[PDB]
């Protein structure tokens, strides 16, 4: 039985339940009062064909416009955003270097915006998600007094194999700041407790849910002016989305109708596809990933005369 | 404290901007002669068994190459002593590599080329050699001394007394010149100090003696 559980499991272990003795001189020293143990007999976990089944979904069902809105059936609007959440969740694959294939946006959003909502729902579908604050990753040594172990993880090694949504993205120290920097330009955490310089596989996507300062956000001001985030950290982010609420007389009629109905019946009010498994985005990366789908030569054209245009519009803006 | 300081920017022009993407995507085309190791002994070899001696045209050249730097622009100070001891080094490399282990004449243009170029860089147009050695430049030196004079002579028609902070900014930010910076004007004060012409009593009023 050994190797059988792990300290992410939530398992009905079947064992005879025994006195361990204080064998010894503490035995007379403590008394009648035994120790308990469990001799474990038995554990059981509680956590092609899927291959047809999606294939068949994706004849039927359009995977854009449905996926998007299966993430946050509860959420009502900021499609787009739930779009940009899809291709985080399945992410481009260019491991050769000379890059990375790991795809990380920040929703820097305004207060009273279902960002945490978002997020904690791209970390109950993503396998191998973790969702964290910035106040209270980084790594600790030697919690244990008496068994003395060595290089326990964090919250971003957790996440090695999939996504991290670091919730309150803003408030978050500088120790933090640079591990999180570490992390995503070089998909591996390092600790120098005592000159061991060992390091842990982090190669987590980054999902980051920021607010702004001083409250809502201002458009008037400068967007890397509202929110505590050097343009250094910004920059390096793959896609942003600037997400906040505003006063209307319509979305926010059917967002309380949507609110309400969910109260009610505790259930989403069903009115258009909502996929609800996260095997077919398994499914997806597991069998691209192996395809790599080589880029084309006009296509590096055509972006190549992209970036041209780009800059040379960033420019006249400015 | 730096021999050379590059100013390494990416300004946006397209002529440029279409080469360097061409490039770029060469790179995402590339992955899916140089000596590209033998270098890192290569440059131990020359460390150890070179060692540059510089001569007397080296030294003629080299004195000639400082005094020039200096008259261009001589009231300025463009180029130090720190930068000719530097030169004296880029001078010494340059013969280090090529195995040489003698600083020719060359070798000096190349390291004046080399320096002067870095200066036109990393000062400002009218290249001044004293901005990096010091925040106060003389376009911002003039502005102290100029606030310092008018702060004198505008509590001296005062008296004809004294203030705090708030009235000597309400005289001399409104009227007296443009909406120059707040901390300029105690910083001159500082220097009225120093040279004793006006007093300053705490946080509140400041007077002259
Ligand atoms: N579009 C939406 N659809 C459904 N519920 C929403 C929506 N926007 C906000 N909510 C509700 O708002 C609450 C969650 O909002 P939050 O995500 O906590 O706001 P917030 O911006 O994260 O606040 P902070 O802590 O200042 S960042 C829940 O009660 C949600 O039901
Ligand atoms: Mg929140």
């Amino acid at each position: 039985l050994v190797r059988s559980l792990s300290p992410g499991d939530i398992v009905d272990v079947t064992g005879i339940f025994l006195p361990a003795p204080y064998t010894g001189f503490k035995a007379l020293k403590a008394g009648l009062l035994t120790e308990t143990y469990l001799e474990a007999q038995f554990v059981r976990q509680h956590k092609s064909d899927v291959e047809e089944r999606v294939m068949e979904l994706i004849t039927s069902g359009d995977v854009y416009n449905r996926l998007a809105k299966s993430i946050a059936p509860e959420i009502y609007g900021n499609l787009d955003v739930k779009k940009a959440l899809l291709l985080l969740l399945v992410g481009g694959v260019d491991k050769r270097v000379g890059i990375r294939g790991d795809i990380n946006v920040c929703l820097m959003g305004d207060p009273g915006v279902a960002k945490s909502q978002l997020l904690k729902a791209i970390c109950k579908i993503s396998p191998r998600g973790v969702y964290t604050t910035g106040k209270g990753t980084a790594a600790v040594m030697k919690d244990p007094v008496t068994d003395e172990m060595i290089l326990e993880g964090g919250a971003l090694v957790l996440a090695d194999n999939g996504i991290c949504c670091i919730d309150e993205f803003d408030k978050m120290d500088e120790s933090d700041r640079t591990a999180i920097h570490e992390v995503m330009e070089q998909q591996t955490i390092s600790i120098s407790k005592a000159g061991i310089n060992t390091t842990l596989n982090a190669r987590t996507s980054i999902l980051a849910a920021a607010n702004p300062l001083y409250g809502r956000y201002n458009p008037r001001l400068s967007p890397l002016d509202n929110i505590n985030l050097p343009a250094a950290l910004l920059s390096r982010f793959d896609i942003l989305f600037l997400m906040l609420d505003i006063p209307s007389r319509d979305d926010d009629e059917k967002l309380a109708e949507h609110v309400t109905y969910v109260h009610m019946h505790n259930k989403q009010p069903d009115l258009d596809f909502t996929p609800v498994e996260p095997s077919k985005m398994r499914e997806y990366i597991a069998y691209a990933k192996t395809k790599r789908p080589v880029m084309s030569e006009a296509v590096n054209d055509y972006v190549v005369q992209a970036y041209i245009r780009l800059r040379q519009d960033s420019k006249r803006e400015m | 404290r730096f021999d050379l300081v590059y100013l390494v920017l990416d300004k946006v022009d397209e002529k440029n901007d279409r080469e360097l993407a061409k490039h770029l995507t060469n790179l995402y085309l590339e992955d899916k002669v140089l000596p590209v190791e033998f270098l890192t002994m290569y440059i131990s070899y020359a460390k150890e068994h070179i060692h540059p001696i510089i001569t007397e045209a080296a030294k003629t050249e080299l004195v000639r190459a400082y005094v020039g730097m200096r008259k261009m622009g001589d009231k300025r100070i463009t180029a130090t002593t720190r930068q000719l001891e530097s030169m004296i080094r880029l001078a010494e490399a340059h013969a280090k590599m090529k195995l040489k282990n003698v600083v020719e004449l060359e070798d000096v243009q190349e390291a004046v080329r080399l320096i002067r170029s870095a200066i036109k860089d990393y000062a400002t147009d009218p290249k001044t050699g004293k901005i990096d050695m010091n925040l106060v430049q003389t376009g911002k030196s003039v502005i102290q001394r100029k606030l310092q004079e008018d702060l004198s002579r505008e509590i001296m028609n005062v008296l004809k007394d004294s203030m705090s902070f708030n009235e000597l900014i309400k005289q001399i930010n409104e009227h007296s010149q443009d909406r120059v910076e707040s901390s300029d004007i105690q910083e001159a004060l500082s220097r009225l100090q120093q040279e004793d012409k006006v007093i300053v009593l705490g946080e509140g009023v400041r007077r002259s003696v």
